[PDB]
């Protein structure tokens, strides 16, 4: 079989510079072209450039004009891409898409990297500040209560929520990080029967392995 | 009354240098149909063979349009000598040791804007050949065709929906040494240094008659591996006998791989 | 230039035919755009399916197919199956470069629908003396993939200041998302009672919040 | 607007007959970047080999800066027919038994006044061989480009930075007789009595298959040296036997060598 | 022997459009090219186009150009021809015909197949309406007696007459039909003794397949 | 554009010569007219004779034989048989395209002339009462297969409102024809005398009728 394994994630500030891998294997690497493709939280797929190991030609997008540098190293097997100047709005995922005909370009994607996330910006490392949340003002109690508690305020990402130190493993849910300019933020639910909880007692668990940071914080229901 | 309209078409301001409008900007539909006259001298030392054919090429420029939608004036009017027409220009990659001559040529004109471009030529075309497995192999000979100026922004060429490839009657019996089997018509589009550019390109297939060589070489040195052996069937006293069998056996085997 | 218009997300039984389109701005896609389509699993997968003239990918099931219905690209899969079940994109060739679409989310129901379990939270006044205020609402347990999010916060036109998160997945295969606000701690005051609404299934259905 | 940019240029005063300028007085910079399309008739005999090639030449002429900056213009303009651009009097030294066609020609020139020239040639170049080794040697032919009227003081040339020499996907293969093993970009700028002219010099090293020349013609003498041995462990008594041996083996070497 | 069998007779109405099948057999179809022949009512015998079925070329009359539309399959040794926008006009009997040469426009017919026959009305299927014909008053005997039938108003062809369920075999004239406002009117008569006359009752049986009707009708003189 | 004129009907023993010609309406028939000879047997069964240069269709008998007399395109018949009895037609090449002629119609005596017989017929009495009256005139036994049909009512030759069928091969080889004249029940009992007058090889065979 074929594989194309880019490289790990990056972490950098704006206005540096670095270079994604995308090694080869599996088939006569200078034989087909290969495509570079942004995943932008914002924007669609958008298409990069592309490049031809045997060739060694380049043909970059109009928007990516100086943003991208596409290069090769037949002796590796191996597509790289650096991208300078660096900003807020080039964070991404970028992958590399292999073309699918043999020593041609036949205009059709074949196999496609795993991805590489890349993180760019210019703010500091900083702990998760945990906000209790319980419902308030509710109509009625119904044989079951959804609970909250807001991470709000860390970087980087990620956090590892659990509840009550992972003692019940049925119905904790955690949503994705939906983050603000400049700081990111996310939340976690859980469901339980509504005479279990005035007994038991509830513990949010946030820790952040970034800053080593590991909060706790109990939910106060006397609103 | 061709000659009317013909003059009406490029009094105005036509420019040949000037690439045709297209509606959306994109670039230039190249349908291409493709007509094998003859193939001969099929150089296994050279790398080389010649071929003829009768290319057709055709786009819509809608500056030439006379009659639109017509129906009250000629389907299309032959140009003459005197006018010229934008064209792709059209070369072929593997072309080579070529001297062209000039007219075989013709070029039509339909009210729509249309474009029929009609050519002959003989071409001598680069053919690498793979003798690994002599004499029964096959090999692979192809016409490669794109615009040398203009890039995939300006031009496309896509060979024609219906019989791209078009061979003369007699085509798999004229070949001297080879046997025609197939034909297939596929793109060759590739990306260079200097861009990305359309290309099309047809092939043929070529391999050989195993009849032949299999009388004119592999059956008579069956007959020689075989008479060798009977000098085992003789007494080991006939010196005369097994001695001469073997000798000339070799000898002759010399002579026969010579 | 142009953009490429594919539709937001499809529902499709397991071995049954469904069609996605995949619409050009700047006229009929024709054979020159050589119409892709690209196959996103989940956590990042991608696979391309048909392309070029007539190409497919090396192992690309045989119920896929590529034509060009109407004058859009089409993709179509006759017989589905569970494990085809993504987003699926479309790219089209414009002369020099490849333009992506929208992406339609596909839905190949491996269970049968289920309704959302929607509540609207208070923010926390813990938060409120940093002058802020957010209301969380969690939407969990649903299938298909599919929300919308509105607010009738105060009036009952929304204006801005909200921001929702993509379906993502849970262990028992059901997706979910949550829908959050960003207004200041003056309007929590200001504003009489909140809302959050959510269609699901082209059935709705509302929470309210007062104080 | 292409069309409006080249107007632009050519309706000042260009002469297509005078050196570009240079801010130091010095030579016009003239990188090269080689690419071997095919290589056939390799003669032993001649002294010569037909290769074909596109040869990419590239300078700056601030004549020709027409967007400068740019970045509100296109990148590069295509040269149209019926401009004259100043280029370099490139020729090969070694070249022989050539007849040149006409067209296969592209000139851009870039906002910068960076112009690039791309041309198809086919060449018949002399190359000196030397066959003390047989079969078992290795030539090396090469492929020499320098200017003829401009001196050292007004052109010089230099191989492009990188991967001067690029070459087609299976040359290698495509060679009939010989194997090639290496290519080669170096210098070979020299004094004559005209002048100091600047020159490069690409090379290619072809060696044969030691294999097949084993098999067809040492393998064969072998097996008979060693028949014309077997008559001495026979005995003396036996005529008929070594006679028989000795001259037919001889009779079979000059076959073999015939 | 070579062969040219084309389609079946087609009944179809004005707007629409069919194509008309010719196998060729006996030659190698390649060889040879084909042309198309229209024998209308009205007009003489109409030449149609040629093809090559080797090209694929093909040549229309300027009469023809739009109406037709000429095809071939190499595979199975056939000619096609298609027919746009059908009209009254239209209605005719096609013929294809083999040029004489071989790979080459010799310019000269060599064979033809058996024809279609293309109806195309704007008529409903409508029962034939028999009414008996016979001589008048007066002006008798003499002769052996001539009676006949008369169809009139029926479509579309063919209708089978007969006489006493198929016994009176001699004498017995069929007239072809002429169609009149578009349905077609058929005659038959036939001779009997005139002493059997107006003794023995003679009757023609009229039959109409399309219409599924089959209607006997006694001749009774004046 | 132009026409082709061909003898309307023409007459011929067996054993003996008869030529058949082909006139152009543009001018003289050249060789680059290239004429052609069809022969159309009766159930339309046709094949060629005689055509481009020289050529001739494969079976085409010794006594065809093809010629330019005058300036108009011939085809001889030395030594006709019963069977060359058809229908022949000719066509021309201009420039791009067949043009065919009237066809003449041959006549190879198999047997002696008959005169027609004709019988007339009276309109119905149950089909007076559909307001239309239909005389019938049925032709049988003539040879050569040539009819003229003329209809005279009250002393006059009526030209509108009638037809007649081709002569039709009969199965004694003896043609057959049918006339018919449609009036109005109104015309039918207004006028008084009716008549159908058949010419046949200059003969005139009469035959009236009365109300
Ligand atoms: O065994 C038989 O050997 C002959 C010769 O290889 C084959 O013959 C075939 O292969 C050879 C190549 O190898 C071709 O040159 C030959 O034209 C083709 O007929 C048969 O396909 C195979 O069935
Ligand atoms: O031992 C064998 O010797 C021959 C000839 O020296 C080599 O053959 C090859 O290498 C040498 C270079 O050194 C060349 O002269 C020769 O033309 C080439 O075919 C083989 O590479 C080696 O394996
Ligand atoms: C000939 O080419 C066609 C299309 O590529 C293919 O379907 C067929 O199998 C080929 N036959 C041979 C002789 O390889
Ligand atoms: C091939 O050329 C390179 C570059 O000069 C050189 O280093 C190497 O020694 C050469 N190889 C041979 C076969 O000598």
């Amino acid at each position: 079989e074929v594989q194309l394994q880019q490289s790990g994630p990056e972490l950098v500030r704006p206005g540096a510079s670095m270079k994604i891998s995308c090694k080869a294997s599996g088939y006569s690497f200078t034989g087909y072209t290969m495509n570079w493709v942004k995943q932008s939280h914002g924007k669609n797929l958008e298409w990069i450039g592309l490049i031809n190991p045997y060739n060694g030609g380049t043909s970059y997008n109009q928007k990516f004009k100086g943003k991208a540098t596409l290069t090769v190293d037949k002796s590796s097997s191996t597509a790289y891409m650096e991208l300078l100047s660096l900003t807020s709005e080039d964070s991404a995922v970028y992958y590399c898409a292999r073309d699918g005909d043999y020593y041609r370009y036949g205009r059709y994607f074949d196999y496609w990297g795993q991805g590489t996330t890349l993180t760019v910006s210019s703010a500091k490392t900083t702990p998760p500040s945990v906000y209790p949340l319980a419902p308030g003002s509710a109509a009625q109690t119904n044989s079951m209560v959804t609970l909250g508690c807001l991470v709000k305020g860390y970087f980087p990402e990620p956090v590892t929520v659990t509840w009550n130190s992972g003692s019940l493993s049925s119905g904790v849910h955690t949503f994705p990080a939906v983050l603000q300019s400049d700081l990111y933020t996310l939340s976690s639910s859980v469901t339980v029967p509504s005479s279990t909880w005035p007994s038991e007692t509830v513990t949010c668990n946030v820790a952040h392995p970034a800053s080593s940071t590991k909060v706790d914080k109990k939910i106060v229901p006397r609103d | 009354s061709d000659s009317k309209i013909l003059a009406h078409l490029f009094t105005s301001g036509y420019d040949f240098r000037v690439r045709p409008p297209t509606d959306n900007g994109g670039p230039v539909v190249v349908s291409v149909n493709m007509l094998l006259r003859t193939i001969s001298k099929i150089d296994v030392v050279n790398m080389e063979y010649s071929a003829q054919l009768t290319l057709r090429e055709s786009w819509i420029d809608k500056r030439l349009s006379y009659g639109v939608k017509g129906d009250g004036q000629p389907d299309f009017v032959i140009l003459t000598v005197g006018h010229q027409i934008w064209m792709p220009d059209t070369f072929f990659p593997n072309e080579k040791q070529a001297y062209k001559h000039t007219p075989n040529v013709l070029i039509r004109i339909h009210n729509d804007g249309t474009v029929l471009y009609s050519v002959r030529i003989s071409l001598v075309l680069s053919c690498p050949m793979y003798l690994q497995y002599y004499p029964m192999d096959v090999q692979q000979c192809s016409i490669d065709l794109a615009s040398y100026a203009y890039t995939t922004k300006d031009i496309e060429y896509l060979w024609k929906e219906h019989s791209p490839l078009q061979l003369k009657v007699g085509l798999s019996s004229s070949l001297p040494s080879f046997q025609l089997t197939n034909t297939s018509t596929t793109y060759c589009t590739s990306v260079t240094n200097t861009g990305i550019y359309s290309c099309l390109r047809t092939t043929i297939q070529l391999k050989r008659e195993f009849s032949f060589y299999l009388l004119q070489l592999y059956i008579p040195s069956c007959m020689l591996v075989i008479v060798s052996w009977v000098s085992f069937w003789f007494d080991r006293t006939a010196i005369p006998a097994r001695v001469t069998l073997g000798v000339t056996t070799l000898l002759t085997m010399t002579a026969q791989s010579a | 230039q142009a953009v490429v218009t594919q539709e937001s997300a499809l529902t499709t039984s397991p071995g049954e035919t469904v069609t996605l389109t995949c619409r050009s701005s700047t006229g009929a896609v024709t054979t020159i755009n050589f119409a892709n389509w690209v196959q996103e699993k989940p956590d990042h997968l991608f696979t391309g399916l048909i392309g070029g003239i007539n190409n497919r990918a090396p192992g690309v099931p045989a119920r896929f197919s590529g034509s060009l219905i109407g004058d859009k690209a089409a993709l179509t899969i006759t017989g589905a199956q569970t494990e085809d079940e993504a987003i699926y994109f479309c790219a089209l060739w414009y002369s020099n470069h490849w333009v992506f679409g929208g992406g339609t989310k596909l839905t190949v129901l491996g269970q049968p629908k289920s309704s959302p379990s929607v509540t609207l939270f208070p923010p926390s006044s813990e938060e409120l003396e940093t002058n802020k205020a957010t209301l969380v609402c969690t939407i969990t347990d649903f299938y298909p993939g599919v929300v919308t999010v509105d607010w009738k916060v105060d009036g009952t036109p929304v204006t801005q200041g909200m921001e929702t998160t993509q379906p993502s997945k849970q262990s028992n295969n059901k997706y979910m998302a949550s829908s959050y606000l960003t207004l200041t701690a003056r309007a929590w005051e200001r504003h009489s009672s909140y809302s959050c609404q959510v269609t699901h299934e082209g059935h709705t259905v509302e929470k309210s919040l007062s104080r």
